């Protein structure tokens, strides 16, 4: 049954999470960096090997509601693959994956504790015998195992992409790669130090026995809320002011990017129809167009573009409708994903999917699975990717990767 | 009841034209350009039709799929807009020829120029010379009759709009689905209700 | 809102059905059994689905077209109903034999028997044995699981009814749209507002 | 300008129309058997070789209406040809034709003459010099020149056609024979002889210069008045009553036909589809079911099947949409037609076509054009056939096409 408690005379995430990643063989924390979600179920989880949105639909009638603050009142959390979308479009199946990963793995949590840090209060309805006590974090040392596509194998690929481009067969493509170690720790540690390093508004932790997802993604795919729909295109990067005015120096330096808002447009297009899908006509709007976001890092040029869902849809078609963002794929998108199929050398799995819950109460929120570690069993994979353009630079578009990499492998210990 | 069929040329923009269109009153039927048998088009005998933009050039039968039929066969008696492929196709069925754009506008918005001599239903009410996004690495050119060129682009200078002397079928270079365009729920509500 | 997708078998009869179908309040498109892709059919997306009577066996695949993809992979989360051919493409669909009749019904009234052991929401209201036209020369038989037969030919005693143990698929041997069958339109008034 | 006269100051309609038909190359006959209706044209002629809706939609707009009684008020008299289905349905191209027919001929008149009989009023709008003065009807005179299909080829595509039958191709599928003739002398003869023999509500005589119908129509294959369409479909025949006695045994010979009633609902199911095709849903209704009509020396089992045209039709739709005539034709029609022109040796030109009016007022007319001979340059032809059913006897079929032919062979003047 449950129990609020005063935040302070509580434990703190992590803390209280410690205890229950180790105790359970399915667990997740999600955080917000406004709101801390604790859940474990103690009946198992569900392993998609269909299509997802078929599959999860069953799910959601007995679904049992949780009174508790947040987007989440109790439904089911997990991650849907990236290749996940071959239910929902024609892509070529030609490359090998790089680990064996179901279309998807939720569970519905048997327990759950909320943490309303505006208000200091923690909702606690859980069967919990003690509140922690399991020592401190592990250590977690890796290995380097391999790395898919080298500086000029990628480089390459983004030459045979620009073609492409230059055709007219795309505007723009993301090429990824990765690096796998094999490893030995706590992988909550990877976690610690994605918290501390990146924090971000979508942190997530979610343990499926012999899996692991844990990341903090830096975008949301979208969001439904009394049945409205909601999603964030970004583009164009500039690191925060070292005053209040170096700062605007670079914003407008976003402003007037001929290039990073052309990007961005495409984007919101990409976006405003995908929403378009799923819609009542007349209510796809972009009512925050093109602004500058800052961050704690970065800021981004962002919009706003939201729409009321059909009667007749789901959270689930709303996934459906977005999945695989623009951003992580192209566009047009069903060329994209083909010629990604085409040029990179394994199937993405989790990586450039997305990861989130779908509220008891028919709201949803899935964050883009990027700036990610998978652990599956004895390997642990960091991917990234960097979206090609008619301009772009083989060489540059690398290190693109290899900076988007290195905050990984800094996440996971190597440095 | 109105009804306007969109041939999908597997697009990611196909949806904006289907909402502008479900808005506008008239009942959006989305497919793509190998779902459907052109005389499966005639059956379910749409008012009209648009045909979306997509990659690919029309010059490639898989890129266009049952488009460049449908103009042909069905565009004389039954209206027809045609959007960045779908606009190049409808050129390419009228001995226009496809080319790479001298420059590459890939989401960038263009100042489009009506180079209309006479007046065009498509066209009512819109400024001489407005703003659109563009989409497009390849553009239309040696345009000749049966069809005439309506738009021009400013800075560029390659034809954005044109159409048949005689059937009701229009082809636009940019976007009027497009958050960039904005008299382009506009031009879509001509195409509805003035062709 | 509310859409009939009818695949037309190349039928003299399926307009019986468009015209009950929109006297219903739903919306009726009429496409042939080869005019449209299953891909295609999707993407419409159909409230429901009717696959008219026909020449031929479902045996055969000119004879049917998409009919048989429709059934077996739309059938689950879309009522079908088929006609004549399009019962015998559900019979066959399920494993059941497709054979000629004892009897050869063509535009002869027969008397229908229902034979449903548990209620069915097609049948509401319909009375145990009606009277109802029969076009067809071959017959559905050895019908088994999943498939279950619901009516029967009185004095032929042929299957003249059938469907699915859980998907929402009927198939009736006999004609509702016919002038011959006076329960016909409550048959398809089931159809379209029950299952 | 106009002039209504006295029916009994004028000469009669064949009388008026021995002038007409000699002085021009375009004119027309057409007759009830309660108005008659001569009408010739000073400016030739339209000859179809393409859609014939499409074509003559062009010519609707400027047709002058002409304030007689009747459902024709000026507009255009023609014919459409069999093969003129052609464009509105997929049909194999095997067999050549037995002449040349464009797909259609039709007038518009240039003077028009009316005989409202049921008022002893004839309504003259004529450029007339004199009324008549041109002697009689000359003679007619043929020789045999060929037949297509004797007895035994017709009655093996008879049993071949039974097959298809048999399988489940069709219910019902008409195969014809013909007979052709060379010719000299007055074509009127004809006429004058069917009007004598065969006298119908659907008499008819075309002339299209080198080209004619001369026919008395027994069916009608649709009618459009002030948008509503109405057809009558025809099955079942008994010769009339010795005594008011011998009649009603014949009558419900009829109505105790399960054969004939059975060909018959299948005809209404047929008629009521066509009429589906341009109906507004929910007008599409049989008023008169399965009556018996007596006509002056047969009577046929005979429905009343209506509807309500929609407001985007014309009545070019409607006879796209119901030619050509169930009865001519068979069922299902699509598979039914090609069939006939695998069977046939020929393309059957006018024969099972139709020929009627478009009304100037939207309204119109048209007939199945049967029991007529069509006369092509130095042919004359003579075409018959009959249904085919599941079990049909190859010889009977055959005699039902060589009564049918004996007829005309008689208005021609062979016997």
């Amino acid at each position: 049954a449950m129990e609020v408690h005063p935040i302070s005379e509580f434990a703190s995430p992590f803390e209280v999470f410690k205890c229950i990643e180790r105790d359970f063989k399915v667990a997740g924390l999600l955080e917000s960096i406004r709101y801390s979600v604790i859940a474990w179920s103690t009946n198992g989880y569900l392993k998609i090997h269909d299509d997802p949105v078929n599959i999860l639909n069953g799910y959601l009638k007995d679904l049992k509601l949780a009174d508790i603050p947040g987007l989440f009142k109790g439904g089911m959390i997990g991650y849907i693959s990236y290749d996940a979308v071959r239910f929902w479009e024609k892509i070529r199946d030609l490359k090998p994956a790089a680990e064996d990963w179901p279309y998807a793995e939720f569970f519905t949590p048997d327990n759950i504790i909320i943490y309303d840090h505006n208000e200091g209060k923690v909702y606690v309805n859980a069967d919990l015998s003690s509140v922690g006590g399991c020592g401190d974090i592990g250590e977690f040392k890796v290995s380097f195992y391999d790395e898919s596509l080298n500086k000029n194998s990628y480089e390459r690929i983004v030459s045979e992409s620009l073609e492409y481009i230059r055709s007219g067969y795309i505007f723009q493509v993301v090429l990824s790669r990765f690096y796998r170690y094999i490893f030995s720790g706590d992988p909550l540690r990877i976690y610690y130090n994605l918290r501390r390093i990146n924090p971000s508004p979508y942190m997530f932790y979610l343990k499926f026995d012999e899996k692991y997802l844990i990341g903090s993604s830096p975008e949301l795919l979208f969001r439904v809320q009394d049945n409205i729909v909601e999603t964030y295109p970004i583009a164009g990067t500039r690191p925060r002011g070292a005053d209040q005015e170096e700062d605007l120096k670079l914003e407008l330096e976003l402003m007037n990017s001929e290039k990073d808002k052309a990007e961005h447009l495409m984007l919101v297009d990409l976006a405003r129809n995908d929403l378009g899908k799923v819609c009542v006509p007349g209510t796809v709007k972009v009512p925050e167009l093109m602004y500058v976001e800052k961050y704690s890092h970065v800021q981004h040029i962002v919009s706003k573009v939201i729409g009321t869902l059909k009667k007749k849809y789901n959270a689930l078609n709303v996934l459906s409708a977005t999945f695989p963002a623009g951003t992580v794929s192209g566009a047009p998108k069903p060329m994209a994903m083909n010629i990604i199929e085409t040029l990179e050398e394994y199937k993405r799995g989790p990586y450039a999917g997305a990861v989130g819950f779908i509220s008891a109460d028919g709201n949803a929120e899935f964050a883009i699975a990027i700036r990610t570690a998978f652990l599956n069993k004895e390997l642990l994979r960091i991917h990234a990717g960097a979206g090609i353009v008619y301009d772009s630079n083989p060489e540059s578009e690398y290190f693109e990767t290899e900076h988007k990499l290195k905050a990984l492998k800094t996440a996971i210990g190597v440095r | 009841m109105d009804l306007t069929l969109i041939i999908d040329n597997y697009d990611s923009f196909v949806y904006n034209i289907a909402q502008i269109v479900g808005e506008l009153g008239s009942y959006p039927i989305v497919i793509r350009n190998d779902e459907i048998s052109i005389k499966g088009i005639e059956r379910i005998d749409p008012d009209r039709l648009i045909i979306s933009p997509g990659p690919g050039t029309p010059e490639k039968r898989e890129d266009i799929g049952v488009s460049l039929d449908v103009i042909k066969y069905l565009g004389k008696r039954t209206p027809i807009l045609g959007v960045c492929l779908g606009h190049q196709a409808i050129g390419y069925a009228f001995g226009a020829k496809i080319r790479r754009a001298r420059k590459v506008f890939h989401g960038k918005i263009s100042n489009i120029i009506l180079v209309n001599n006479s007046p065009l239903s498509l066209y009512y009410g819109i400024a001489k010379e407005f703003k659109a996004t563009r989409y497009h690495s390849l553009v239309v050119d040696e345009v000749h009759r049966p069809l005439i060129v309506d738009a021009i682009s400013a800075e560029d200078n390659e034809i954005m709009a044109i159409h048949h002397e005689e059937y009701p079928i229009y082809g636009v270079q940019f976007h009027p689905e497009s958050v960039g365009t904005s008299l382009g729920y506009k031009i879509l509500y001509n195409f509805l209700n003035r062709v």
